[PDB]
C-alpha cells in the first residue's frame, strides 16, 4: 500500500524525527 | 510554497446551505490534516471541523449536527457543508493545514495551523444583493478627495486608487449599516495640489457579491 | 473540552515598552500552545509554536514561554507595526481545538492633531434625491474626538454617522469620517454647512465650512 498511515489520538515518537526540527519539538519520548 | 483559496456564495439565506471550497496548490490533500475555522464580525476564532486521507473527518460538536467536510477525487481541493443557517452563521470563514508529516505517518496531536486562506466573509441574511453607486468627493499644499461608495449589499468592497498604482495616504474606512439596511463607506486619498489639473485620480470599486465593478474619475469641480 | 482564559482584554503601549500577555489553560496542556497575531482584514498568522518556539520569519523580540496551565507572550520591545489582536491555541485535545478570546495590542504616541476637510454632495448624488456631506479627520492621535455639525449655525442631532479607521501600522494614527445624511428637499432649504472638530491636539476648535451652491 502507498497510503500514509494517519494518527489522531497519540502524539508524535521521537523515534521517527530524523533530522528533522519541527518533529523534535512536539515529540514525547514513546 | 503550499498555499490555500477559500471560495464560494458570499450571501446565503437563511435556513439554506454554507458551501465552500478550499483549493490547494503546490500540494496534495493526500497528507496533513485540512481544517475549516470561522471568526464572526469582531469577535474571536472558532474551529470548525477537519478531514484527511480517504475522507475520515471530526467536528467541533457545537456544530457537529450541521456540519459536513468532504475531500475532493483530484486531492487538490476540500468543501465546507453547513445547513441550517443563520445569522449567527454569519462570518469570515478560513481554511487552514494542520499536522506533521514524516515519509510515512501524519500525526496531529500538538500541531498547529499554518497555512492559512485569505478568509471570506459569508453573511447569512434574507436581504438580496445590491451593487453600490459611486459618489465623487471632490478637492476643495495638499488636497483631500475620494469616494462614496453608498448603498450595497452585503459586505465586502474593495477599493483601491489608480489600478493599484497609488496606495501612500490612503483611507478606506469601515463600512457602516445605514437605518435603510444597506452599506455605505468613503475612500479618501490626499495628494498634491499641483496635480489636480494634469494628473488622474481614480477610485477602482469592486463588489464581488453583485458582479459590480466601477472606475470612477475624481476631480475639482 | 479546554478553555483557554487571556488576559488582558485589551492593553495599550508605548514603543519601546515590554508587553506581557497571558494565556491560562483550564487543564494541564504539556508544551502545546500556539500563538497567532492577527492584523486587520487578514488571517492569523503563526509566531510561536510548542510554547517557545519561534516561527521562521517572525523576529525574535517575540518569545513565549510556560508549560502546563500557564503561559505567556512577551514582544521584548514594542514596535509599530506590532498593533494587531494576539490569540493562544491550545493543540493538546484530541478533538476541540480552542482559542483565548484574543488581546488586542494598541500603540500609544505622542498627540497629533487632525488635519480636517470638508466635501459638499455632489450633483450626481443629488439628482437621485439624498445629500450626503463628508467631514474628514486625517491622521491624529488619540482616538478620541468630537464632530458638530451645525447647519445655518442650528445644531445637528441624530443625522450623522462616524466611522473611524485602524491604527495606522507606522505612524500609529487614526482618522474619522462624518457623515451628515440630509434628504435634498432639507439641503437645498439652508445655505452654510460647517464641521466642527474638538481635539486635544487643538487649541481652539476647527471649523470647516461651505455655502450651498458655490
Amino acid at each position: 500500500n502507498n497510503d500514509f498511515h494517519f494518527e489522531v489520538f497519540n502524539f508524535v515518537p521521537c523515534s521517527i524525527c530524523s533530522n528533522n526540527p519541527t518533529c523534535w519539538a512536539i515529540c514525547k519520548r514513546i | 510554497q503550499v498555499q490555500l483559496q477559500e471560495s464560494g456564495p458570499r450571501l446565503v439565506k437563511p435556513s439554506e446551505t454554507l458551501s465552500l471550497t478550499c483549493t490547494v496548490s503546490g500540494g496534495s490533500t493526500s497528507s496533513y490534516f485540512w481544517n475549516w475555522i470561522r471568526q464572526p464580525p469582531g469577535k474571536g476564532l472558532e474551529w470548525i471541523g477537519y478531514i484527511y486521507g480517504s475522507g475520515s473527518a471530526d467536528y467541533n460538536p457545537s456544530l457537529k449536527s450541521r456540519v459536513t467536510i468532504s475531500i475532493d477525487t483530484s486531492k487538490t481541493q476540500f468543501s465546507l457543508k453547513l445547513t441550517s443557517v443563520t445569522a449567527a452563521d454569519t462570518a469570515v470563514y478560513y481554511c487552514a493545514r494542520s499536522g506533521f508529516c514524516s515519509d510515512d505517518a501524519c500525526y496531529r496531536r500538538g500541531s498547529w495551523f499554518d497555512p492559512w486562506g485569505q478568509g471570506t466573509l459569508v453573511t447569512v441574511s434574507s436581504a438580496s444583493t445590491k451593487g453600490p453607486s459611486v459618489f465623487p468627493l471632490a478637492p476643495s499644499g495638499t488636497a483631500a478627495l475620494g469616494c462614496l461608495v453608498k448603498d450595497y449589499f452585503p459586505e465586502p468592497v474593495t477599493v483601491s486608487w489608480n489600478s493599484g498604482a497609488l496606495t501612500s495616504g490612503v483611507h478606506t474606512f469601515p463600512a457602516v449599516l445605514q437605518s435603510s439596511g444597506l452599506y455605505s463607506l468613503s475612500s479618501v486619498v490626499t495628494v498634491p495640489s499641483s496635480s489636480l489639473g494634469t494628473q488622474t485620480y481614480i477610485c477602482n470599486v469592486n463588489h464581488k457579491p453583485s458582479n459590480t465593478k466601477v472606475d470612477k474619475r475624481v476631480e475639482p469641480k | 473540552d479546554i478553555q483557554m482564559t487571556q488576559s488582558p482584554s485589551s492593553l495599550s503601549a508605548s514603543v519601546g515598552d515590554r508587553v506581557t500577555i497571558t494565556c491560562r489553560a483550564s487543564q494541564s496542556i504539556d508544551n502545546y500552545l500556539n500563538w497567532y497575531q492577527q492584523k486587520p482584514g487578514k488571517a492569523p498568522k503563526l509566531l510561536i509554536y510548542a510554547a517557545s518556539g519561534l516561527q521562521s520569519g517572525v523576529p525574535s523580540r517575540f518569545s513565549g514561554s510556560g508549560s502546563g496551565t500557564e503561559f505567556t507572550l512577551t514582544v521584548s520591545s514594542l514596535h509599530p507595526e506590532d498593533f494587531a489582536t494576539y490569540y493562544c491555541q491550545q493543540s493538546y485535545s484530541t478533538l476541540t481545538w480552542t482559542f483565548g478570546q484574543g488581546t488586542k495590542v494598541e500603540i500609544k504616541r505622542t498627540v497629533a492633531a487632525p488635519s480636517v476637510f470638508i466635501f459638499p454632495p455632489s450633483d450626481e448624488q443629488l439628482k437621485s434625491g439624498t445629500a450626503s456631506v463628508v467631514c474628514l479627520l486625517n491622521n491624529f492621535y488619540p482616538r478620541e474626538a468630537k464632530v458638530q455639525w451645525k447647519v445655518d449655525n442650528a445644531l445637528q442631532s441624530g443625522n450623522s454617522q462616524e466611522s473611524v479607521t485602524e491604527q495606522d501600522s507606522k505612524d500609529s494614527t487614526y482618522s474619522l469620517s462624518s457623515t451628515l445624511t440630509l434628504s435634498k428637499a432639507d439641503y437645498e432649504k439652508h445655505k452654510v454647512y460647517a464641521c466642527e472638530v474638538t481635539h486635544q491636539g487643538l487649541s481652539s476648535p476647527v471649523t470647516k465650512s461651505f455655502n450651498r451652491g458655490e
